[PDB]
């Protein structure tokens, strides 16, 4: 409705304020993910032979068979959150 | 066990659903549909009816944005805590109890 | 008469789930564990 | 020709969950709709 | 005895203005409903907008005792009020 | 207005007719027919909380009238309010459904502890 | 102009009518005054003006 | 309203005409001339970012 | 007032939103007390001497 | 009645908004207090001040 937008123009910069606040929230979410996860500038890889003195990390290391390259625990976490 | 993340998702979905539900509110006007108010009314009090719908929808949108800002502050505090735990528990061994 | 005037217009105060004596019992347990066992009760058995 | 032939007795019983009708003429699928009517 | 003897059985109920919560299935048929006022649990179902209520304590409504009768208290003095002197006067002022 | 009309100990001056609280709501009234001061109080009311287990488990419920004495509404008196439909058990358990003021409820019927 | 007695409500912003649509249309943001007075002595004739 | 009217796989009951979403937004309608169901999808939109 | 509540129904789910926010605050306070004080699941006792 | 409803609704939403902001502040203080309970009472801290 164009005359509704003409009436909405009389109320000023309310829509600009709401859009700016939501843009700040949207960039803050990506920022928060950057301080949580992007803490190293080098992408490290485990050796092909995964023997660590008897310590087993297969449930937390990535699964090469899965296309998502996620750990079994991470795959369970992703399946249990909808 | 995974309630917290699910709660975050639920809160976001619930807030969005509530905001869409606020488009069905008359807000003391004759209808919640702008085109109906156009069709059954001449302009000079249809201006008042549409103005009532506009101020109701602004109230709903500002309520949603304020709730989103408060939840964003809470999630930012949780994420700052998570970054601190990533630095201090994963990237090192911590002497801080619990 | 402020509390009655708030209550009569629909503004009610819910009590806390833990009473003051239960919070005091928590602090007494923390005191007893700290004095008798040090920092060991915070990391496992006292 | 108004003639009286019908007598009537009455009892009282429970409605259970009968008497619910469609409040409008709107298709709705897999939802929960609250109405005052 | 000019008419054949017969019987008819029928139920009559009355409608009250009530809030209901209706469940629409995937074909669009109302399959189930809850009346809000009649049952506390059903009032919780109306508040949560769901037919399955999880374990917990839920703020639903407010109890209030209704007024029983109306009392009107006016002054006991009754005097016929002279509106006839105002509106039936032959001459008014400038 | 709706309320209960009781005796008042408020010494109204002869010109004064109405009484108001800190909230500026009508608290006392002078009747015109007999010149007596009636204290107006709102009728009894409170919040209603429904304590339930899951509907997968059971359909039994308990009702908490918040801030309401049990004489003005399995009846138990708590600081949180009056609890109807739950029996008090002297045994202490971990909290399942929080009622308040140290009182919780659980399903085993619905008990309060 | 000169109009009929029932048409004086149509000289207004946002009105629907015969003279409002086909003779004289006022804008929705109109600012001003409308003045109406009778003219039987000058704008009427016994045979029909 | 304004929208495309696509084919609908929803089987209406014959007394119903209008259809609504979970958030009471109209998503379907029956056609009065020919008793068929049409899915109303209001027209394509987007945020333009530069 | 019943008609005031009928007019309040036309404003939508504002009251439900306010009640939900206050219920969240109310359970948040009890959660805060649980995080601060309920840090041990054993109630330790001081010896009598 | 509608003017009274919109005034009282705006007052109630204002109250709930300040209550949410104060609840965020008190949650931050309670998280700090839980951290001090864990690190000063349940252990010895080398964090300065
Ligand atoms: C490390 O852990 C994995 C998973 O716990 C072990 O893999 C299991 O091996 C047993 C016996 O070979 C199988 O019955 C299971 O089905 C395996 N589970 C999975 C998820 O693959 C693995 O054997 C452990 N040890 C090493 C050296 O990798
Ligand atoms: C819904 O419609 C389908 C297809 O017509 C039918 O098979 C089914 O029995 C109906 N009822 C339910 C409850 O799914
Ligand atoms: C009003 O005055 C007229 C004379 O002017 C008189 O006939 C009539 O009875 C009066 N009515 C009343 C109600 O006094
Ligand atoms: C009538 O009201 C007056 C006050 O206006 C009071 O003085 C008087 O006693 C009342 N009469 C009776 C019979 O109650
Ligand atoms: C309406 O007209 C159409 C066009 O021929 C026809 O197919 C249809 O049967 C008519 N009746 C109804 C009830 O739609």
């Amino acid at each position: 409705s164009t005359e509704c937008s003409n009436l909405l123009l009389q109320y000023g910069s309310f829509c600009t304020q709401l859009k700016r606040a939501l843009t700040g929230i949207a960039v803050e979410q990506d920022k928060n993910t950057q301080e949580v996860f992007a803490q190293v500038k080098q992408i490290y890889k485990t050796p092909p032979i995964k023997y660590f003195g008897g310590f087993n990390f297969s449930q937390i290391l990535p699964d090469p068979s899965k296309p998502s390259k996620r750990s079994p625990i991470e795959d369970l976490l992703f399946n249990k959150v909808t | 066990a995974l309630g917290k993340l699910q709660d975050v998702v639920n809160h976001n979905a619930q807030a969005l659903n509530t905001l869409v539900k606020q488009l069905s509110s008359k807000f003391g006007a004759i209808s919640s549909v702008l085109n109906d108010i156009l069709s059954r009314l001449d302009p000079p009090e249809a201006e008042v009816q549409i103005d009532r719908l506009i101020t109701g929808r602004l109230q709903s949108l500002q309520t949603y944005v304020t709730q989103q800002l408060i939840r964003a502050a809470e999630i930012r505090a949780s994420a700052n805590l998570a970054a601190t735990k990533m630095s201090e528990c994963v990237l090192g061994q911590s002497k801080r109890v619990d | 008469d402020l509390i009655c005037a708030q209550k009569f217009n629909g503004l009610t105060v819910l009590p806390p789930l833990l009473t003051d004596e239960m919070i005091a019992q928590y602090t007494s347990a923390l005191l007893a564990g700290t004095i008798t066992s040090g920092w060991t009760f915070g990391a496992g058995p006292a | 020709q108004c003639v009286n032939l019908i007598t009537r007795t009455q009892s009282y019983t429970n409605s259970f969950t009968r008497g619910v009708y469609y409040p409008d003429k709107v298709f709705r699928s897999s939802v929960l709709h609250s109405t005052q009517d | 005895s000019g008419w054949t003897a017969g019987a008819a059985a029928y139920y009559v109920g009355y409608l009250q203005p009530r809030t209901f919560l209706l469940k629409y299935n995937e074909n669009g048929t109302i399959t189930d409903a809850v009346d809000c006022a009649l049952d506390p649990l059903s009032e919780t179902k109306c508040t949560l907008k769901s037919f399955t209520v999880e374990k917990g304590i839920y703020q639903t409504s407010n109890f209030r005792v209704q007024p029983t009768e109306s009392i009107v208290r006016f002054p006991n003095i009754t005097n016929l009020c002279p509106f006839d002197e105002v509106f039936n006067a032959t001459r008014f002022a400038s | 207005g709706t309320g209960v009309l009781t005796e008042s100990n408020k010494k109204f001056l002869p010109f004064q007719q109405f009484g108001r609280d800190i909230a500026d709501t009508t608290d006392a009234v002078r009747d015109p027919q007999t010149l007596e001061i009636l204290d107006i109080t709102p009728c009894s009311f409170g919040g209603v909380s429904v304590i339930t287990p899951g509907t997968n488990t059971s359909n039994q419920v308990a009702v908490l009238y918040q801030g309401v004495n049990c004489t003005e509404v399995n009846v138990f008196q708590t600081r949180a309010g009056c609890l109807i439909g739950a029996e008090y058990v002297n045994n202490s358990y971990e909290c399942d459904i929080p009622i308040g003021a140290g009182i919780c409820a659980s399903y085993q019927s619905i008990i309060a502890y | 102009f000169v109009i009929r007695g029932n048409e004086v409500s149509q000289i207004a912003p946002g009105q629907t009518g015969n003279i409002a649509d086909y003779n004289y249309k006022l804008p929705d943001d109109f600012t001003g005054c409308v003045i109406a007075w009778n003219s039987n002595k000058l704008d009427s004739k016994v045979g029909g003006n």
